[PDB]
């Protein structure tokens, strides 16, 4: 990616788990550093802003 | 996208009197002869009502 | 001196894309030019974004 959003990272999650995994076992886990999570702050933030 | 104003600035947009309305509160003069459009936005200043919209000409 | 509109519908000014502003919004457009005023008020009336303040001439 050149800029992260919430709706490529939702879409490609989904996608997947509709293909491969049942409702029940679709918790992913991502690993990051500090600001990654920084970053997955403000996408949700200016989400819920919307 | 996002808010412009907290509610607690937004809950103070009235329609009412220019001579009652202090700070703290915006106006919004409805329009008459037109049914949904606004005649202006106004915020006190120094005891004056002035316009938030920046005149237009041709 | 009672509120324009409910807050439900107040909450819906919005600030940015004047593309991802549905029905429901309100959309607000600071002046770039001054510090402090407003240069638009728009809602969506056909898919359309219209000014709801009424177009001044001489």
């Amino acid at each position: 990616y050149n800029t992260f959003s919430l709706k490529l990272l939702e879409d490609a999650l989904y996608e997947l788990s509709a293909s491969k995994l049942a409702m029940d076992d679709r918790l992913f886990v991502i690993k990051t550093g500090e600001r990654g999570a920084i970053q997955f702050h403000k996408e949700v933030l200016k989400t819920v802003s919307g | 996208m996002k808010r412009v104003l907290n509610l607690g600035n937004l809950s103070r947009i009235v329609e009412g009197d220019p001579n009652e309305i202090t700070d703290d509160e915006i106006l919004v003069i409805k329009d008459k002869i037109i049914e949904g459009k606004i005649i202006d936005i106004q915020k006190r200043v120094d005891g004056k009502l002035v316009s938030l919209i920046t005149e237009k000409y041709t």
